[PDB]
């Protein structure tokens, strides 16, 4: 299980903090990505990050957004900055237990997820 | 012993493999459980478990060789040369289930043209 | 049965300095959990036989050293590949007797053209071959 | 028994085709000689074996086993890039031995040149993987 938090009302230009808290079993092996979701279009891939602290970005989050992990807590987080309100919407965590050499941003590689948080901005 | 696997194949063949093309390593040197094809070029598991993929392709182009899981492509390793030989080499640790499958392929590069003497190898094996 | 291995591919891409240790991030496989991706190393708990492999990509001259041990690391071998400006991917192998608490990773030198990318990756693994007692 | 070992080249007799990798790091039941280059099987099973040699101009390697005083030449790996620069000629095969039979690395007389200096090393190594059944 994945349990999303931190997504709230936040205005343009601001910053927000969301939280993905990992339970179950150890996911220090594991890849985690977040993922958004606005209405009206799909499961759009945000950032990933290695199991070792590897992070690696979309182009529309680049410069912004800052994806960690503490592999001691099973945590992970997604720092976003300059909001806009293109970002508006539901943010899902997800893990994938089974990956390639290379770190896959399809959602269907993503074998758990949460009920997502609701980022709104402005 | 059919609750082992191990297997060891070559590649003899003037063909050059086609671009992106799975590689086929046509000739045994060990294969006693049958768990690579060598007229499908295929790896197919019988025995679950934690394998060990190695290989080693001499070429006098450029080459790299991807190693492919049931028809996702798991790593890759290129190689560039103009006239003179070389070896290719990588390998990988996977998990298997079974009826899961393992190749070797290449990508736009796909020279697998040793000089006599050197050969092109393929191997796997389960470790637990 | 004691199942340990690991394969771990590296995909940041940092330039190393000397004496640095070698982080391969991604984990393909890690079984008992006896490579750290956070730092690179190996750290052996169950004392046994183990096979240790990777293959680097590379573009330019590439040194590494293989470490081990418990306390202050030690080489075992260097293993050097030299490019010209071009891609290349280089292999180094050891079979090593490893005691409780050894660490083994691969250290950078100053020869430190080592790449992690999707199309030319590097990738560091091992396996035990037999546990002892 | 836990046949596996690793060897490397520091200060080997320099002489014929067999590679002799004369400065052991590992050598479990002892199964391979570094008077000779020479591992001698004492388990019968499938052992994996394998080479990374170094090279700066050309080179071809084989390896070769030995049945019943029947010499096997299965596989040969060759570098010829012959440019003053370290290039690692990589190789490895699954055998299935019998007690007594040998396993060793040979070089092409005509074209073969192993880096002979101390900055970076050229490695044997083999281990058992199943024993027979
Ligand atoms: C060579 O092997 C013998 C045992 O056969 C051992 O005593 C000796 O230390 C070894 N020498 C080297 C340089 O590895």
């Amino acid at each position: 299980q994945l349990v999303e938090t931190g997504g709230g009302l936040v205005q343009a230009g601001g910053s927000l903090r969301l939280s993905c808290a990992a339970s179950g079993r150890t996911f220090n092996n594991d890849v985690m990505a977040w993922f958004r979701q606005a209405p009206g279009t799909e499961r759009e891939f945000v950032a990933l990050i290695t199991a070792g602290g590897g992070t690696h970005y979309a182009d529309s989050v680049k410069g912004r957004f800052v994806i960690s992990r503490d592999n001691d807590k099973n945590m992970a987080y997604l720092q976003m900055n300059s909001l806009k309100s293109e970002d508006t919407a539901i943010y899902y965590c997800g893990a994938d237990e089974n990956p390639p050499g290379w770190p896959s941003r399809w959602s269907s590689a993503y074998d758990y997820w949460g009920q997502g948080t609701q980022v709104t901005v402005s | 012993q059919k609750f082992q696997s191990v297997f060891t194949v070559t590649r003899q063949t003037h063909q050059p493999p086609a671009p992106n093309s799975l590689i086929r390593f046509n000739a045994v040197l060990t294969n006693p459980q049958g768990d690579y094809d060598t007229s499908t070029g295929k790896f197919t598991c019988k025995v679950p478990g934690l394998y060990y993929f190695v290989y080693h392709a001499s070429h006098t182009a450029n080459l790299c060789v991807l190693l492919y899981r049931s028809g996702v492509k798991v790593v890759t390793f290129c190689g560039h040369t103009s006239k003179t030989n070389q070896v290719n080499s990588g390998g990988v640790l996977l998990r298997l289930q079974v009826g899961e499958e393992v190749w070797l392929a290449v990508n736009d590069y796909y020279d697998m043209v040793g000089i006599q003497g050197s050969d092109s190898v393929f191997s796997g094996f389960l470790l637990f | 049965t004691q199942k340990i291995a690991f394969s771990a591919t590296r995909t940041i891409n940092v330039p190393l300095r000397r004496d640095q240790t070698i982080r391969f991030d991604h984990v393909i496989t890690n079984m008992n959990n006896n490579y750290e991706p956070r730092s690179g190393k190996f750290t052996c708990k169950v004392p046994g036989l183990y096979y240790f492999t990777y293959h680097a990509s590379s573009r330019g001259n590439l040194c590494v050293n293989l470490m081990r041990g418990r306390e202050r690391a030690q080489k075992v071998v260097t293993f050097c590949d030299y490019a010209y400006n071009t891609f290349q991917v280089t292999t180094g192998g050891m079979v090593l007797k490893l005691e409780q608490g050894e660490n083994v990773f691969l250290q950078a030198t100053d020869k430190n053209s080592l790449l992690g990318m999707e199309g030319a990756n590097s990738i560091f693994s091992g396996f035990l071959l037999f546990p002892d007692m | 028994p836990r046949p596996a070992f690793s060897a490397i080249r520091r200060n080997p007799p320099m002489g014929g085709n067999v590679v002799i990798f004369d400065t052991v790091i590992t050598n479990q039941e002892e199964p391979y000689q570094n008077h000779s280059g020479r591992f001698v099987c004492t388990v019968p099973g499938y052992y994996y074996f394998t080479f990374q040699v170094l090279s700066q101009w050309e080179i071809c390697l084989s390896i070769v086993s030995s049945s019943r005083g029947q010499v096997r030449r299965s596989l040969g790996f060759c570098d010829t890039t012959n440019k003053g620069l370290f290039q690692v000629v990589s190789g490895g095969m699954v055998l299935q031995l019998q007690q007594g039979d040998q396993v060793w690395v040979e070089k092409d007389p005509k074209k073969g040149h192993i880096y002979q200096g101390s900055e970076a090393d050229s490695v044997f190594s083999g281990f058992l993987i199943f024993p027979s059944a």
